[PDB]
């Protein structure tokens, strides 16, 4: 598969991110978690690539990877970052952008520029908020054409100008390895909490999957293998409406292991929203605490290898992902009696490349799109 | 095959 | 066609 | 035939 | 219809409202079941057999005191025998009307055609000095009447030396668009937040003439019946709560703003499966709304039933044996939830004539704790 660097910053990655989604989950402002570890690990890759000091120290700090050289971590991240994105395209939709926008006055420099794109694939574009709401439409454009309108806007405002932001736009459609008939298809609620209910479509479709209900800890958790089996999204969710933090609680690398040893295919109707959920992270703020303190700074931040001079620094790290949930899948081909997964609640989901074992998203669906 | 699940039910008294 | 609705839920707190 | 029964509603509120 | 029968079919449906008032006051009382037209019919009988203020008082609890004795049962006898046969290719309709009197007692030949021409009424005659034999003869025949569907009128007799006016019914509405006969299950069904009894619900999901009053927090449905000749209106609360706030608002011009404020929309209606028996003396509630001397030993004039005063009217007794069923007709955004596993109030009104079929509330359904 993948080379030695690639194996083991894939698995640092995925420990970042479970990592990263457990700091936003307890961010009360955080609603819809929607984590790429592979992209949330390159934005690292690129500051360490592009910072001096302690500014490329700590962008090696949150990555777990000190005792590493700088050449083995570009080299291993862009690598797994290379295989992970093309390993995953052969079966599910998947498109994926990185864009760094700096200020006018800001010149990129040479070695930087070859560097960053070769590892990350990192395009380099100027930008000016003179025009500020020109500026936007200018991300807004660059994201809709990487994903081909699926998301068709990053943010609506950007608060820190005279900074560099970096902006990844994703788009990932899951294909089912056996699809939903596109007439198994209504609308309902999603109870959003047991209070405030948003009217959704909804897919509906009952099979075999690997399954586990724990009475002890009153969850269900199903494996949907995507197509032809490369990977698999996984789905974690309370028996009833109640918010995921006591969920979130359990979730740890080594409780997973133990759902998953404990599955069995079984019989489940399978109910899941149909749409787009759209996601934009500024992860700035959750990866400043995790130690990414001075490449954020105004004051301290030294990213000089970007641009030749210590005129810049990390304004924003634009997280944006459309995520679909639709019906389309591989066809597929009978008196068992299916086990309820009802996902018209909050749920965690995962997708997972089932050759590499590498975390591919981690997120979570709290509020999706619907005028309630 | 058979239909889809039917819809939640209603809540619970206060 | 849609199977019937679930049961009522269980009393508030 | 028709689908199965939907899950229980939410609890009342407080 | 006649003139004289649409006019008789819109007091008898507020007969209706003011006959179910009062028993929703009674503490005795908990399901209710009356079909106005055959409360009326009853109010006709003792027009028909009374003189002076036993015959004006039964217009007057029928609010017909501008028409005559002559086109009051010439209007009720084509209304009873309208809905009799405009609902008899619809839904399952079986009626009966028998007028006991005591042996000693002679039924006048006119009063026996007048009363068979007009309300179809049958006349029996008993003695309650074996108790048991004459309360079979009673359950028998409401047995015959309604195929055993309603084996039982009354359990006892409390008053003996006067007439009884005994009504049979079976009534089984037959849905517009039907349930699916495997669209059902077994529920709870909340009387009260503290009782709950284990009944059989039917489930269906489709478009209804539906409303919601938040402030009120009640909602409203209509169910078309068989071929749209007449509907099935349901009163429920959001949540389980005793029905005395919402029989509070149950008047006939509320309904009227009520209905005027439905749009169809997607229901996912939930109803109890199966027979309710209700059993009715209307003597006693009768007397509150006017009928106070025909029921009085002491001053009854019913001396056109049978030739001499010893003749009172003893009990009225009003039995229905009401079928809810997924049988009818065979035949989109997020249905609204009509749960009906609390109490409701009911009513079946023929859409043509404006005349109120049925009017209820189901309060306890068959079953255990």
């Amino acid at each position: 598969k993948l080379s030695p660097k690639a194996a083991t910053l894939a698995e640092r990655s995925a420990g970042l991110a479970f990592s990263l989604y457990q700091a936003m989950a307890k961010d009360q402002a955080v609603e819809n978690i929607l984590l790429s570890p592979v992209v949330v690990a390159s934005s690292l890759g690129l500051v360490s690539l592009g910072g001096k000091a302690t500014t490329a120290s700590q962008a090696k700090a949150v990555l777990s990877a000190e005792q590493l050289r700088d050449e083995e971590v570009h080299a291993g991240l862009g690598e797994l970052l290379r295989s992970l994105s093309n390993s995953t395209a052969r079966n599910v939709t998947w498109k994926l952008g990185s864009r760094l926008y700096g200020p006018s006055s800001v010149s990129f420099a040479e070695d930087f520029v070859r560097s960053s794109k070769q590892h990350y694939n990192c395009e380099h574009s100027k930008i000016n908020f003179r025009d500020k709401r020109s500026a936007l439409q200018s991300i807004n454009e660059w994201a809709a054409q990487t994903t081909d309108g699926k998301l068709p806007e990053v943010t609506k405002d950007v608060e820190r100008t005279d900074g560099a932001l970096l902006v990844n736009a994703m788009f990932f459609k899951p294909h089912w390895d056996e699809k939903f008939h596109h007439k198994m298809v209504d609308n309902r609620g999603f109870m959003v909490t047991r209070s405030y209910t948003v009217g959704v479509t909804m897919m509906h479709r009952t099979g075999l999957y690997n399954y586990y209900d724990d009475e002890k800890e009153k969850l269900q958790i199903v494996e949907m293998p995507l197509a032809h089996k490369l990977s698999s999204l996984i789905i974690l969710m309370p028996n009833n409406v109640e918010p995921l933090e006591r969920l979130e609680k359990l979730l740890t690398k080594e409780q997973l292991k133990i759902w998953m040893g404990k599955m069995q295919k079984k019989a489940v109707a399978i109910s899941l929203p149909k749409g787009v959920v759209e996601v934009t992270h500024d992860l700035q703020k959750h990866l400043a605490g995790l130690g990414l303190t001075e490449a954020i700074d105004k004051n301290k931040a030294d990213l000089s290898r970007m641009s030749g001079k210590k005129d810049l620094y990390l304004a924003s790290v634009f997280h944006a992902t459309a995520f679909e949930w639709d019906t389309e899948g591989n066809p597929f081909d009978e008196l068992r009696s299916p086990k309820l997964f009802y996902a018209d609640h909050p749920f965690i989901f995962l997708v997972r490349d089932t050759q590499s074992g590498s975390l591919l998203f981690i997120g979570r669906l709290v509020r999706p799109k619907g005028d309630k | 095959p058979p239909g889809p699940p039917g819809p939640r039910g209603p809540p619970g008294p206060p």
